[PDB]
């Protein structure tokens, strides 16, 4: 929201530019340079946005690779726990069975959990695709198509001035 | 997305042509 | 993919401004060839 604030100021800026070159005549070249620096301004800030865009996708990528990767070392434990079953069936120690079983049901109501944070940060990241490219960005090149249809318009006007 | 098979002849020129400004752009600093 | 969404947010499609099916884009394509 602050983006499209400070780019309003320097678009305020530029309207400055163009009152006071159409008052006494100013450069054209300083509409260019005014133009430009809404431009290298615009180009920052959506560099920022992309900054902290890839920031938090980076965080969030990163906390869903651990969590996989957990889930992982879940699944890994719940083969090797299987596995001590399938060899402790053929000696006959029913007692430790349920206690292995027991550790099965807990690490399968734990991946469910797992799926369920995996679920939750998928739609977050998403959300965030979605919001800040519909707002953000957008904003900032119709200001920018606006301005230089202003800097074009006036632009168009001076050469009507200077032919006549 | 709107995906690339729904555009129009200059349309599909405002694509390559962005996407050859980009090029232009990235090799322009050298 | 750096850029390219960015690329997908700059494009002006907004106005359509044209005012018929895809095997008509097909002989164009092919007529056009």
């Amino acid at each position: 929201s602050d983006y499209t604030r400070r780019l309003l100021e320097t678009v305020s800026v530029l309207l400055k530019t163009i009152e006071i070159v159409r008052k006494e005549n100013g450069e054209v070249a300083e509409v260019g340079a005014a133009l430009d620096a809404v431009k290298v301004e615009k180009e920052k800030l959506q560099k920022e946005i992309m900054s902290g865009l890839y920031r938090d996708m980076r965080r969030l990528r990163k906390e869903r690779d651990l969590l996989m990767k957990r889930a992982d070392k879940i699944v890994d434990e719940a083969l090797s726990l299987k596995k001590q079953s399938e060899k402790l069936l053929r000696k006959g120690a029913r007692e430790k069975m349920e206690k292995l079983e027991e550790s099965v049901d807990i690490m399968e109501s734990e991946y469910n959990k797992i799926w369920e944070r995996i679920d939750e940060i998928d739609d977050i990241i998403l959300k965030k695709e979605t919001t800040t490219l519909s707002f953000g960005v957008r904003e900032l090149i119709f200001i920018e198509r606006e301005c230089v249809e202003l800097v074009k318009s006036f632009n168009r006007e001076l050469n009507q001035k200077s032919f006549e | 997305w709107i995906p690339m098979s729904e555009l129009s002849l200059q349309q599909q020129f405002l694509l390559v042509t962005r996407v050859v400004s980009r090029v232009f752009n990235a090799l322009r600093k050298t | 993919l750096i850029s390219e969404i960015s690329s997908k947010s700059l494009h002006n499609l907004l106005l359509s401004e044209e005012m018929r099916s895809p095997n008509v884009r097909e002989v164009l394509y092919s007529i056009l060839f």
